[PDB]
Parts: structure tokens; C-alpha cells; sequence
């Protein structure tokens, strides 16, 4: 499952 | 500290080159520089402070991932090598969290006043302690844990009292917490809910956005749905 | 040194560890800490020292270029912020070159003296040079030049003279040299004319191959046909 | 223009 990315890329 | 004598404005800058250069380690560095500077944080240097310090964790997750596959594989006796340095980048990759819920303890969380920032450290509170437990095996796993869920949870009261569910950060956060509840907590249907609840409010409320901001939470409802796809 | 208590075999060890978990900066250290000990590098070996700092320093270059061209285009006034960051890349991989020479120098170099060996270390003093040469403005830039130069020459003679051409060190230090006529020599001609004589005379010596032999050189006469398409 | 790569890869 993947988290939030630092940047929205 | 060490970029004591650095400015403010120049530690913010290099660490806009640091990111362009990917040289997130000096980035990371920058920004604990920048904070230590003892102002609050905008919007802008709040995310140069996480896109920082996750992408150096993210990295040292990762291999502290590919060297535990390996341990537990051997677990022919290969010696204590494989074990050793994965010690070596678990206290590495402690050490990097513990400097982080140092700068949020000292003191941005206790500055914080708006709801935006607030709910943005106590979510990156939340993560870091999260990684912390993804390698705590002793006697403070239980409460790592803990300090995890704690601080997710003060995010969640106070996004959801004072952020409409389409804000990008109330979003990130359940997102995050909803994969603290699958991967840390041992709740998935926790997880599942959470997600589910948060996707279907957003898509209620995305009516009222311009286009930016429904880019902005359609991309994390996303998110959202690609973990429930997973999980289901 | 700092490496020094820990076993030669086990710095090895630690340093495939690395590489599987890509830990470059680690794997570079470890390989220091093994050639440190003193004895010579078996070929795997040599090519672990090398995989590491051709990953660190090439990380290095990469961020370098980001920064050079910034710096080339701000010359509105950014203040001295590019500058000075591009100057602290530049010193970090000066100074990882200068670390990887004095290996080569102390004293991997004078202690190889079987043909494959000996180039190996000498191609690698060429591209730790010619990595100076690409960052080198001042009263020394001729001379890092001729040091890559020279070390690339005696690296061909020798190859030249013990290796058959489809050796894939000595194809490898064929396509470096001439990356370096055409991109550090301002000797594009002489590049493309060392590029074709080594791919052909690789060409009339593939039937003597095995298929894994035939494998290795058919990748690198690849890479140097891929130069001459760009460079022609 | 490329040089050798560490790996095979
Ligand atoms: C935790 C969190 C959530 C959103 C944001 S953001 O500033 O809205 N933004 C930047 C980071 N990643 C991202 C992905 C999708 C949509 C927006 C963003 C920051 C921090
Ligand atoms: C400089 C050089 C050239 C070849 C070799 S190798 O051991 O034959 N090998 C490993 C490194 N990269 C590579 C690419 C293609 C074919 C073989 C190799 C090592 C060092
Ligand atoms: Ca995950
Ligand atoms: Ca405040
Ligand atoms: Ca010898
Ligand atoms: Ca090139
Ligand atoms: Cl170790
Ligand atoms: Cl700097």
C-alpha cells in the first residue's frame, strides 16, 4: 500500500 | 547548529537547488537548518521540510526492506554480516526519525496554531513514529505504536472539525493513517473503512472545487482507491 | 583506518550486501576499508571497488550539471546561493576522486602486475581524472588532462599488447578513452577513429568466443556504436 | 555519449 508522495509526482 | 551561520532565506534556497539535484540528504539538512532558525514554517517550506526528510527515510526503508529479506532468508550460517548491517541502517534510519520528531517537538507543533499547519506536523508525527515501529521489535514497540496512532488521531479531530474532505492534507493524513491501520496496527478493516469513508466524502464535496484543487484531491482519492483495490 | 577493525572478508561481504540494498555510499566505503588491508583485489573484487565509486561519484556528476546550468543561466541577481552550492557539490566529488587516486596510488597500482589487473586500475585512474577534469577551470585543468590522458595510454599499450580485442576491460577502456578524446580532449576526430577501430577489430575477433564471452563483447561494441551514431 | 557501466545492466 503506498502513502502519501512528498510531492504530487 | 550546523548551518547556524547560514541564513534563513539561503537555507530555503539551496534547498530548492538540493531538491532539483536530488541531493536530498543536503535537503534534508537545509531544512533542519531552516527550522532551527526558530520561525514558523509556510506552506511552501513545510513541504520542503517533508518531500526532505521522506525521501532520505523512504531510501533508508527501502534498504533496511532488502537486507531484512535477506537475514530472514539465512535465518548456511553466514556469519553475523547480514545482521550487522542491517543494524547499521535500522539505527541510521532511527536516528533520521528520532531528528525529525525532534524538530516537530522543538518546537513547530507547539507553534502551530492554524489548523493547516497543525494537522501537517502532527501527520508527519504520525509518520515518523510509523517508521519507527515498521523496525521496533523491543520493549517500546506497544508504545511507538502508540505514539503513532496518538498523533494521527489529534490530526484527524482536528481536520475534520476545520478542513472541508476534500483538503489535500486531511486527505494525506487518512491515507497515511489507513495504511498505519493495515500495515502497523493489525486492523485492516479499520484501514478499509477509513478509506472508504474519506474517498466518498471527498467525492462529495469535489462540486465545489476549482479545477487546481479537484486535480489536487482527485489525485489522493486515487490513492485512496488504488490501497482499497489492494486490500479488497 | 576507519574500516580498520572490521574483517577483510567481511567488508566485502557487506559491500555485495550494499550494492543489493544500493548503498553506494556504504558499498564505497567498505571497498576503501578492504583495499585498505593491504592485499591485492581479486577480479570480482576490482569490480565492486569500482561498481561503488562510479555510483557515487557519478550521483555526484549528475548533480553537478543540475547545478552548472542554473548557475549558467542566473549569468536577475539570485546571490551567491548557486554558486556556493555547485562549489560544495564540486568539492564533495573532487574529493571522492582524490580518495579513489590515492587508492590507485597506495598501492593497488605498483602491486598489479598480471595485464588485466594492471588496466583495470589504470582505466580507472583515467576516468577518476578525466571525472576532475569536467569540473576543472584553474591553473591545473591542463595537467588534469594530461594525467588522464597519460593513464589512459599506458592502460592501451598494455591492453594492446595482452589482450586480445575482444576483451571486454580492454573494449571498456577503449570506449572511456575515447569519451574522453571527444568530450574532456576537444578531439572529436580521434574519438570517433578509436571508437571504429576497436569496434571492428572486436568484430573480426568474435568467432574465436564463447557465447557468454561473445555476450560481454557484443554489449560493449554496442555502446560503441551507440557513441559513433551520436557523434555522427 | 556513454562510458562503461558498473554492471552488465
Ligand atoms: C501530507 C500532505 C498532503 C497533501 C499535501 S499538498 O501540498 O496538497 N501536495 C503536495 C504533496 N503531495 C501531494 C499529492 C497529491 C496532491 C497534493 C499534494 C502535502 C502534504
Ligand atoms: C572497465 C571494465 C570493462 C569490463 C568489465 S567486465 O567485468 O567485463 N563487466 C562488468 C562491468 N560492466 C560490463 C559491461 C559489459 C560487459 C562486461 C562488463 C569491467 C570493467
Ligand atoms: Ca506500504
Ligand atoms: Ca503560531
Ligand atoms: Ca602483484
Ligand atoms: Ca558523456
Ligand atoms: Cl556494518
Ligand atoms: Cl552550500
Amino acid at each position: 500500500a503506498g502513502s502519501i508522495p512528498g510531492r504530487r509526482s | 547548529g550546523a548551518m547556524g551561520s547560514m541564513e534563513r532565506a539561503s537555507l530555503i534556497q539551496k534547498a530548492k537547488l538540493a531538491e532539483q539535484a536530488e541531493r536530498y540528504e543536503d535537503m534534508a539538512a537545509f531544512m533542519k537548518g531552516a527550522v532551527e532558525k526558530g520561525e514558523e514554517l509556510s506552506c511552501e517550506e513545510r513541504n520542503l521540510l517533508s518531500v526532505a526528510y521522506k525521501n532520505v527515510v523512504g531510501g533508508q526503508r527501502a534498504a533496511w526492506r532488502v537486507l531484512s529479506s535477506i537475514e530472514q532468508k539465512s535465518n548456511e550460517e553466514k556469519g553475523p554480516e547480514v545482521r550487522e548491517y542491517r543494524e547499521k541502517v535500522e539505527t541510521e534510519l532511527q536516528g533520521v526519525c528520532d531528528t525529525v520528531l525532534g524538530l516537530l517537538d522543538s518546537h513547530l507543533i507547539k507553534e502551530a496554531g492554524d489548523a493547516e499547519s497543525r494537522v501537517f506536523y502532527l501527520k508527519m508525527k504520525g509518520d515518523y513514529y510509523r517508521y519507527l515501529a515498521e523496525v521496533a521489535t523491543g520493549d517500546d514497540k506497544k508504545r511507538i505504536i502508540d505514539s503513532a496512532r496518538s498523533a494521527y488521531q489529534e490530526a484527524m479531530d482536528i481536520s475534520k472539525k476545520e478542513m472541508p474532505p476534500t483538503n489535500p492534507i486531511r486527505l494525506g493524513l487518512a491515507l497515511n493513517f489507513s495504511v498505519f491501520h493495515y500495515e502497523i496496527a493489525n486492523s485492516p478493516e479499520e484501514a478499509i473503512s477509513l478509506a472508504k469513508t474519506t474517498f466518498d466524502e471527498a467525492m462529495a464535496d469535489l462540486h465545489t472545487l476549482s479545477e487546481d484543487s479537484y486535480k489536487d484531491s482527485t489525485l489522493i482519492m486515487q490513492l485512496l482507491r488504488d490501497n482499497l483495490t489492494l486490500w479488497t
